[PDB]
């Protein structure tokens, strides 16, 4: 459920998505990076398939925004650019994923981030939401 | 309400 209470989920936390992707959809993950963090990841992926359509991987270490997809059982080339690296050890964090027509939009704490251009294309296979790594999750929702 | 501290740039 968009809105369930998931202050004390578990990671991994794993759930289907009752509307997928397409052009207009939007989907929020609210939580907390722990003190401690090294790093941790949001993905969003086709169900069925188990390809990973869009995998995002906040590195703390090396302060670096990994996005790459994961098909036909390989991950491809990934993409790194960031303006600047909008997480931080302790802090609590907003995500917003909005899926436009050509790319996802990414946005941290209000800001837009990145933009990461499809590469599965059949968007309305993408319905599964999987979160893992040092975090504390306190909410997702999509619309 | 989505309940965004940050608001949505996307809206």
């Amino acid at each position: 459920s968009s809105g369930e209470n998931l202050y004390f989920q578990h990671m991994p936390f794993a759930a289907r998505l009752n509307t997928p992707m397409g052009p207009g959809r939007t989907v929020v993950v609210k939580g907390e990076v722990n003190a401690n963090a090294k790093s941790f990841n949001v993905d969003l992926l086709a169900g069925k398939s188990k390809d990973i359509a869009l995998h995002l991987n906040p590195r703390l270490n090396i302060k670096a925004f990994v996005r790459n997809s994961f098909l036909q059982e390989s991950w491809g080339e990934e993409e790194r650019n960031i303006t600047s690296f909008p997480f931080s050890p302790g802090m609590y964090f907003e995500m917003i994923i909005y899926c436009d027509v050509r790319e996802f939009k990414v946005a941290v704490n209000g800001v837009h981030s990145l933009e990461y251009k499809h590469r599965f294309k059949e968007l309305s296979s993408i319905d599964t939401l999987e979160i893992n790594g040092d975090i504390h999750l306190l909410e997702v929702r999509s619309w | 309400n989505p309940g965004l501290a940050y608001g949505n740039p996307y809206s």
